[PDB]
């Protein structure tokens, strides 16, 4: 199913990778509420 | 087929995989908030705490200047 | 594209767009907090 | 049944609406990251501020306090 299946897998690559780069976003702004705690130490 | 081309299994395998992910993220981001809500309480604690402790000091001063002025004058 | 797969390919679909809609939520009330720290130091 | 499955053209269309908004979602997280550090920066900023003008009551008070007892 070219063209259809084809376009679901770039589909479904391009989603995946997107997710991937959200996690990065959370984990960093975890990081960064975490030295918060520490500034009202 | 296409080795870069998935098949009908291997798009319901993504699919099962973006789920737990995506999953895992609300999940995630749930504890980001209530992390947030968190930090938030306790920064509000104390900056509020530092304000206090300032004024304290601030009208002490002025206190004593003002007795100052008044018992040397 | 067969029943079965279309089938399972529209319930995980349904699903994944269900679970961003809760995600998006969550950004949200992360966005409502982040504004509320620029008001600490403010009196 | 036949209406609540979608054509492979629907679950195309749903995947590019999908990722859209997974991007937005990113992008505003980078945002708010960066918005986080400068609160971070501001607060640090701040909290030296306030110690240091209270030492400096705490000094002038002290000052006024041991001026005063100084005579006589």
């Amino acid at each position: 199913s070219s063209n259809t299946l084809v376009e679901m897998t770039l589909g479904m690559k391009k989603l995946k990778e997107e997710m991937e780069g959200v996690v990065k976003e959370l984990a960093e702004n975890n990081h960064i509420l975490e030295r918060f705690g520490s500034l009202t130490m | 087929p296409n080795l870069d081309t998935f098949t009908p299994e291997e798009l319901l395998q993504q699919m099962k995989e973006l789920l737990t992910k995506n999953h895992q993220l609300k999940e995630a981001m749930k504890l980001n908030n209530q992390a947030m809500k968190g930090r938030f309480e306790e920064l509000s604690a104390w900056t509020e705490k530092q304000k206090e402790e300032r004024q304290f000091f601030e009208i002490q001063s002025k206190e004593a200047k003002e007795r100052l002025m008044a018992l040397s004058h």
